[PDB]
């Protein structure tokens, strides 16, 4: 999969940051690629998908504790996925992890096409 | 030769209203068409040919002006098409009704022949392609995630021959942009399987061939919204894939509205080229299907 | 030397910004009004509004960066990332009055950031022929009824591994003459010596990728205005549309009306995209009278 | 303007009639097909937009909506209506003619005064 997760750092509340999500191409291109998060001792929760692109289109869904604030996007030259986050507000901090499914659906309900990597470490400071 | 040819097929053509087919055959049984699609040839078969043809007799011809086909001498249409490949397999069989396979645009071909003639056709496996009709105007010229998958149809429609004049002397770099844009599995696209490919399309009658497809295509479509008022009653499979490059859904979500008595499959991780891109579960799924005759 | 004629009274010059020599024609006297140009043009798409503007107006028109004789950007083709050059341009000529903005086609891409983001800046604005970047865009059909989209150029331009310039090399002068006759209800006002002189100035190899940088920058120009656009624009706002095939139509204004507090908008009967050249009595007499109220 | 295809048919027989212009008229008018029974009114019958980004739009009246369909050729500046299932009431004299939109040409706009027309003749 050659999963490489990025772009966590420590930051001030309000301030933004992107992370990376990069892996091998067939991983990607076969995958909705979804970022999760989770906050030592409490539970892994979907933060934001993208599908694949079909002839139709496709489709992306930020979940509702971050929506205005979170955006995905593919870059499908690069085979990775970003997650822009602006206003970053303490209850954000958590390692941030990148994993995929065949679906959107299938992420939120909390399926992964791979084990999960090390993740990226966001850390908002007062 | 433009493609090699499997163990016990043989490479031959047949004459159908003047218009000289190529095809590849082999196998006992009933008959079974396989039909490419734009891009390809026979060939794209060539791995679904081994297994089918220890149950059926197996035909795979190359669409008008491609391959190694004439161009179609009335027009390119899917109803005039579809008259090609409906004499050429009842050639072959004549007495029994014979099943059809068909990939991206072996489908536009081929609807028609289908609509028309049902009880020549037993079971019916569709692949990776709209039927022409209105719902090809909603597919979208640009997305969120960049380049869209479905652009072509305007580039290759557009007139005074655009698409030939920009890709003519670059077929090799064109189509392997084109097929793997449209892939999930770029790797099974060796630098020799894109120079056989290339070298097929680029013969000029065979780059504007596979363009005057997509310049029929709103003939297709005006010739389907009157077809479709007969549903297909056979039993239908439809395959799509459900990763980058895909229809996803979108098969059978489409074919509900043409067939009665339809099953269809997403393959995970599979773009657009699904013979090529996952043989394995595509050529099981297909095999299975036909052999419940 | 000069790419297109400079028209009389008139001076063609040259101003670093921030690293990137930005070529523009100036002339006229009285408040600024800065002219931007769009994809396959330069700033002599203007050259017969600017003589009479300058009756009342000093007018000035550049060419984007990349394209004509300014430089490319050196941080990037986003929409937001380009208005930065243009807005440092306009207030080194309107330093401490606001200026009047006219943007036709993708120069509404490359301003949209800096007229949000310096509302006092900006006097009374007119935008014509293109989309402010945003999901609208994807709705637009890749293929329709008629045939070959108006848009299928923005998956075309977008795609990676520089498709377009590839396939475009060696045939600039054509692929530019369909390209506009295409978008154009007028198609005999580009004379054969104009399309020679836009052709030549976008085939320069800089030129021909930068056009096409500014569509690869268009999903993130559509992020940047996600953002921006939660601030409306408060200055009095004119659109202009074509009626005719090739133009924007009812669009224009309706996705303005989402944008703009204070705004009126025209479509122009007999006008595809190239209003400037296709309708340029009719297009000229709304701008003047726009900016003199 | 040119206005042909008419003819005699039986009815439940096909008809395409074409209206051919000049390229700039052509795309600078929504299209559209009309018709004149001997003792009636001219009834609006189906109209096309021009082509712009958003795509385009097309109507056809009660009477004959699908019967009729309208579709252009951009490349021969030519506009068609395909007649399908063709009744004696669809007998008329049918006119082609322009509008800067697609509703002017159902609210009495014109861009250019009426044709010949051309004969369509359905007999039981």
């Amino acid at each position: 999969v050659q999963l490489v997760e990025s772009g966590g750092g420590l930051v001030p509340a309000g301030g933004s940051l992107r992370l990376s999500c990069t892996t091998s191409e067939r991983a990607f291109r076969s995958n909705a690629m979804g970022w999760f998060r989770q906050a030592p001792g409490k539970e892994r929760e979907f933060v934001a998908a993208v599908s694949v692109l079909s002839w139709s289109g496709d489709s992306a869904v930020v979940a509702d504790s971050v929506a205005g604030r979170f955006t995905i996007f593919r870059d499908n030259a690069k085979n990775t996925v970003y997650l822009q986050m602006n206003s970053l507000k303490p209850e954000d901090t958590a390692v941030y992890y990148c994993n995929g499914a065949s679906d959107i659906g299938a992420l939120q309900s909390g399926a992964s096409s791979w084990s999960w990597g090390h993740g990226t470490q966001v850390t908002v400071s007062s | 030769e433009e493609f090699p040819v499997p163990n016990g097929f043989e490479s031959a053509y047949r004459e159908v209203d003047g218009v000289k087919l190529h095809y590849v055959k082999g196998g006992q049984g009933p008959l079974v068409m396989l039909v490419h699609g734009f891009g390809q040839t026979w060939y794209e078969w060539h791995q679904l040919m081994p297994e089918l043809a220890k149950r059926f007799t197996v035909i795979a011809p190359d669409l008008p002006g491609l391959g190694q086909s004439e161009p179609p001498k009335t027009g390119y249409s899917g109803e005039q098409v579809a008259v090609y490949l409906h004499k050429l397999a009842r050639q072959f069989s004549p007495d029994r009704p014979f099943d059809l396979v068909a990939h991206d645009i072996g489908i536009w071909n081929t609807y028609p022949m289908v609509v028309k003639n049902q009880a020549d056709i037993a079971r019916l496996v569709y692949m990776e392609a709209p039927i022409p009709d209105a719902r090809i105007y909603r597919f979208p010229a640009f997305t969120a995630q960049g380049e869209s998958l479905v652009w072509h149809f305007s580039f290759f429609a557009a007139d005074d021959r655009l698409a030939e004049t920009l890709i003519a002397g670059k077929e090799r770099f064109f189509l392997e942009h084109f097929i793997k844009s449209h892939a999930s599995n770029t790797e099974v696209f060796s630098e020799r399987l894109l120079d056989l490919y290339a070298r097929s399309y680029a013969k000029p009658h065979s780059l504007n061939a596979s363009f005057e497809y997509y310049r029929a295509l709103n003939e297709s479509v005006r010739q389907n919204a009157e077809l479709a008022k007969t549903r297909l009653q056979m039993p239908t499979m439809t395959l799509a894939g459900g990763g980058h490059g895909g229809m996803g859904t979108f098969q059978l979500e489409q074919m509900k509205a043409y067939a009665e008595d339809v099953e269809g499959h997403v393959l995970p991780g599979c773009g657009h080229w699904l013979p090529e891109e996952c043989a394995a579960p595509m050529n099981r799924l297909v095999i299975d299907f036909l052999s419940r005759g």
